[PDB]
RNA sequence: CUUGACUGCGAGACAGACACGUCGAGCAGGUACGAAAGUAGGUCUUAGUGAUCCGGUGGUUCUGUAUGGAAGGGCCAUCG
RNA sequence: CCUUGUCGGGUAAGUUCCGACCUGCACGAAUGGCGUAACGAUGGCGGCGCUGUCUCCACCCGAGACUCAGUGAAAUUGAAAUCGCUGUGAAGAUGCAGUGUAUCCGCGGCUAGACGGAAAGACCCCGUGAACCUUUACUGUAGCUUUGCACUGGACUUUG
RNA sequence: AUUAAAAACACAGCACUCUGCAAACACGAAAGUGGACGUAUAGGGUGUGACGCCUGCCCGGUGCCGGAAGGUUAAUUGAUG
RNA sequence: GAUGACGAAGUGGUUGAUGCCAUGCUUCCAAGAAAAGCUUCUAAGCUUCAGGUAACCAGGAACCGUACCCCAAACCGACA
RNA sequence: GGGGCUCAAACCACACACCGAAGCUGCGGGUGUCACGUAAGUGACGCGGUAGAGGAGCGUUCUGUAAGCCUGUGAAGGUGAGUUGAGAAGCUUGCUGGAGGUAUCAGAAGUGCGAAUGCUGACAUGAGUAACGACAAUGGGUGUGAAAAACACCCACGCCGAAAGACCAAGGGUUCCUGCGCAACGUUAAUCGACGCAGGGUUAGUCGGUUCCUAAGGCGAGGCUGAAAAGCGUAGUCGA
RNA sequence: AACCCACUCCCGUUGAAAAGGUAGGGGAUGACUUGUGGAUCGGAGUGAAAGGCUAAUCAAGCUCGGAGAUAGCUGGUUCUC
RNA sequence: GUCAAGUGAAGAAGCGCAUACGGUGGAUGCCUUGGCAGUCAGAGGCGAUGAAAGACGUGGUAGCCUGCGAAAAGCUUCGGGGAGUCGGCAAACAGACUUUGAUCCGGAGAUCUCUGAAUGGGGGAACCCACCUAGGAUAACCUAGGUAUCUUGUACUGAAUCCAUAGGUGCAAGAGGCGAACCAGGGGAACUGAAACAUCUAAGUACCCUGAGGAAAAGAAAUCAACCGAGAUUCCCUUAGUAGUGGCGAGCGAACGGGGAUUAGCCCUUAAGCUUCAUUGAUUUUAGCGGAACGCUCUGGAAAGUGCGGCCAUAGUGGGUGAUAGCCCCGUACGCGAAAGGAUCUUUGAAGUGAAAUCAAGUAGGACGGAGCACGAGAAACUUUGUCUGAACAUGGGGGGACCAUCCUCCAAGGCUAAAUACUACUGACUGACCGAUAGUGAACCAGUACCGUGAGGGAAAGGCGAAAAGAACCCCGGAGAGGGGAGUGAAAUAGAACCUGAAACCGUAUGCGUACAAGCAGUGGGAGCCUACUUGUUAGGUGACUGCGUACCUUUUGUAUAAUGGGUCAGCGACUUAUAUUCAGUGGCAAGCUUAACCGUAUAGGGUAGGCGUAGCGAAAGCGAGUCUUAAUAGGGCGUU
């Protein structure tokens, strides 16, 4: 705000030459390169995303990362029946990939503090890598194979 | 992202001004003079590693002909006549033996006179 | 006596920052002279000059704002 | 301009002054020419008085300076353990070389140097900088003016 | 105003020139207003600067004023090719 | 020293203004504010009681500013 | 260059020896390039540098890693010490501090300061120097006080007196008065003050204003005019 | 004399003062001086004219915007090998 | 013993260096009641029923904020809440109020001084003076209403002037002003760029002005296309930096055709729609209610932390509680909730409006002078019009970029229309690889303040004790001071109010060593001596006599110690960014193909391949094509072709 009129003559005052008080060398004055509100989204390819996915998968197979069950459904919306289901498969801080997502599965360890409960379409690499075991159904594999090839 | 340049300002500040101590007055404590005594005091110690070297044989030079004059017998000749003859002992043992070993330095004359040079 | 002070080009060089510039064997088409080999793409040689954009003029196979034409534009030759 | 032109006067001595001369570089008649009493905090010369202007300054009186008590700035400043001379050198040196001098620190003074301090030189140059003034620069425009068409009609006469 | 008080400006007086009134002229996109509730002995512009004696020659340039009417000449006309 | 009561003389002559008579008088050109209050006249009306004019009696005069500085330390000069 | 130099410490020759550089060599490290090498692995030639090109890193803040790990048995910061690296820098610790910090590997930058007669704060030097504001002028006594050149009172001296006196307008806005005070303000000190705290003080028919009236000028119903905004103006009604 | 002015010297120049002081000087019944209120304003006022003045500013005020004008110019540009 | 000569250790007015404690000073770290930027919603105005913005009053203490308005930190009612309260800086203190329900919160009322459009007349804003009506009051007033201007409508009245017109009086209704932006118009620069500058650009921008609305504007073909067709308008991505346009310079820049967001056309033989009412149900909002589950132990001032064992979960990375808490509190997920208002949507009536009358004449067209269309009047179409003119009438008329025929396509001179679109001064929630006190707003604090200006206008500085004031009873020096020395509080007071940490500049005191015969960038190589710690030695720290070499740093330059520039110093801050197009390198994915843009999306996925580039070039082009152009040439030559 302000800053319009030069502050001294320019000649005369035998003081550093200025032509504003807000000028970015002052203490009232602003910043040189001034920050706008930008985006930071880039551009991933379709096929560029879609192989990354097929080497992560690859990667969850070999480090024994990635679990496969038939079904994965819990009963109630209770996270206490969620935990006693993963602790049978003694599997704490997993990513449970699901066909679709059903409310008492989501309703369930969305209080639960490192599970997520996402679907096929709904995952993405930093979920993939994060969780410390992955676990998927098999109509979740089926998805795979059907969007990544 | 702002970060503020304060803390690290001050401990390269420190450095300079820690390299600085023991010299006279700002040169020891305000930086944009102790920057200029500390880079200062680097060419010398630089150049002085060399003159250091040149300095030492002067010294050994002038020792070893004093001590070659009390035999009769100059540096130049003594250092021809130890070629002469085959003694590879530089300027620093033969003036540490013209210091403190006289007699040996003794010897040493007497073999370079025995080779005539 | 006569038009080679030709048309299409052009191997290859010289010069050269670029735009320019310089020389040119040969090939085709037509011609001068010469009985004929051949010479002839101006002048013994190097100065005698001026970019682009605008306009003018003559062609043209081209384009031609629905279509047939024109208008205007394009290319080729030329003038200020 | 030459030029302190020449001649006269004034002075012991006068580039100034006054009176002439006319060879007017380059006066001249309302961007007026010549005179002109009175009037100028007006320009230039000379005189009487008058005197510290001066020879050439002496003394005295207050107010600062100096010391003591209280309060308490400034411009400037790369850091300083901050001499002379002669050289040398971005060509005028406290700082370089050689060489002389010089115990350490104030206070009062004086200003010869620190190319001293103050103001990104005003002169000069330069900028395909600016501003403002001029005109017979270029290009325009206000205003003034000419004609046509409107608003704007009928009636006659001269006339193509 | 704050480095120039003068020989500069002003001035009475003088002359030129404009202006007939809804004045010339000025400020105003205009309405209006000043000139002026004045009216040529008035009002504007310009130059000179009391007074005394005077104020010479030139109308080519440029301006201003008047004059025929010949050439040129704009919009507009729209014959002819 | 603060206060209550008592409290002497308190007159005459001269000189006198830049004050007053005086918004007068004389003179000169440069020819010297408006409007109200005030005095007076009628109009439109009144019924010509209202209104006016004197006397007498009783009553009233709102609001606002007032301290302090003004040849200044209080205003205007950044300052006692 | 100086001291000084005369069968020279000068000059002309010739000889032999020595000194002299970051030059060469020796010895120990690091680095670039090239060639070899089952990639230990050596060799060889290099390695001054401004503008500038190219290559590889350090550190700061934030985000992920991180509901992790560290930390009140003590974080960040600050201040020493030691130590390790070619460097930017790292690591360990004594004291201070008293609540936060961020291995690693990545992402992102308000990413690194000595200069711009740079901005803003603190503080220097000049320097306890110049000044302390008209050269009307002060001297005692007494009191009060913690302390009086300066306050108050007394005695005396000066100064103004067409003002340095009394007053009105404007402008200011409590500065006025009285108690209590003296930090700061007062160019010194202050017990004093136009200063701080708290109280009080301003009385109108007649003095000024409002109210009544108008001048310059303003505004101006309607009205004329003007792209709009507006301009000018009649009735009017403000304006000393 | 007041008042208004500002010719001379000296001081002052970090002033007592961003234009003064002290000595002297000019006008001082007028083309005078002054209070209070009002009018004229930025290619625009007013000017007895000097580029004077228009709020310590003037060959085009001040302020805010166009605006971070433009600068072939000057200055500066921050860790390491 | 003496006398000579030689030699020289202490004795510092003051300085220097190191060290240790201080002082100043506020950096740094950490913190936040303040900002900044988005997303999703809201509702998009307030005002003559008096606004925004104020002045003055209002309290037991009474200054300033914040509320209120002479009924003045409040009054009356409904509704919620259920134990404290009498707003804040500002802690205490009085007098009190509350379970017979205060305070507090929401809805509706009541009051609402003066200013300000300010409106009874004036006026220098917060002041001055009035009139009329009604009622009440004893030579004084008081209550409640009115009293502006304009426009429109209406009534009465009526000048010159006969009639009736102007005009005038009274009624009714409406307006005016303010607000950051968005929108439609009127008027409209200059710096700048063009490496000068005039055309041109910047730019129909900035600015000034006028209207309107929650959006506005535009909109239902006298529109485009080429003989095929599409059908209103707006907005977005492309076509494309292409065609054009331009001192053909700087530059400016489409359309056709696609892909989408959105979805509607009704009428002038009278309609959709929109308003305003009354209703019909329904939804939201303005307040709230309930809302799970932890103990023992260690260190500690204090436990949330350590060690162990649990529990809850449609609630686990929220805030703060004496250190870090799902289970301590407020909360959160999750359900419930409204006497009364408001808002949106929906019925089904009603009055209006739309609405200009009847398919468009001073109109289309044209001549001059302009303006716009990307288009600098140009071959210049199309639009608009300041001046002047001026038609046809469905066997008409205008458009298809000069113009003319032929076709194709529409019906101008009357209208009204929702959505997609823009914007955010203002609210609410949520979010941040946003700032954290020189930053972020100018403004974290009583900031548009203080201050500066005559004004317009400019415009600051200033955050942090502690968990809790437990904010230091009492004693002593001192002036019933200031400031300290104790004692207490506290974990800590070198946390003592100027208070977290507490750096550097700068100023001191103490100790060690060196300094009074020595000449200069103040160091560096050598180096004696002395003094401390160690434990001694071929060490570590501190001084550094003496001595060789040695003219700072920057910037600019052919060159600087330069007597060239720049800097008093310190600490903070202070300079290659970002967007969009593109080229090259590196690195990945797919590969004769690759890739999507808007947009859709239970949304970083998937969809959407419109478009872009590549697979073929040559030519100015028609065109022709592994060729093509030039050419009379199957010749030459240019460019191209695993």
């Amino acid at each position: 705000s302000g800053g319009g009129k030069k502050p001294w003559r320019q000649k005369g005052t035998g003081r550093a030459r200025a032509g504003t008080i807000r000028s970015p060398i002052w203490r009232g004055g602003g910043t040189t390169f001034a920050a706008k509100p930008r985006s930071h989204e880039q551009k991933l390819n379709k096929k560029m995303y879609r192989a990354a996915l097929r080497s992560i998968l690859a990667e969850l197979v070999r480090l024994d990362r990635l679990v496969v069950v038939a079904d994965f459904a819990v009963d109630a919306p209770k996270t206490k029946g969620l935990v006693a289901k993963l602790d049978t498969l003694g599997l704490k801080d997993v990513l449970i990939v699901t066909d679709g997502v059903d409310e008492n599965l989501y309703l369930a360890a969305r209080n639960l503090a490192h599970v997520d409960v996402r679907d096929v379409q709904g995952s993405d690499p930093v979920s993939l890598i994060a969780y410390d075991k992955v676990l998927v159904t098999v109509s979740a594999v089926k998805k795979f194979e059907e969007l990544l090839g | 992202a702002r970060v503020k340049r304060g803390v690290i300002a001050r401990r390269r500040h420190k450095k300079i001004l820690k390299l600085a101590k023991g010299y006279y007055g700002a040169r020891s404590r305000v930086f944009r003079v102790a920057k200029q005594a500390v880079i200062k005091a680097g060419q010398y110690a630089y150049r002085d590693r060399r003159q250091r070297k040149r300095q030492f044989r002067a010294l050994w030079i002038a020792r070893i002909n004093a001590g070659a004059r009390q035999n009769g017998l100059s540096y130049s000749r003594l250092i021809a006549g130890l070629k002469k003859a085959a003694i590879e002992i530089d300027r620093k043992v033969l003036a540490d033996l013209a210091v403190n070993e006289k007699a040996a330095f003794t010897a040493i004359v007497e073999k370079a006179k025995a080779s005539l040079a």
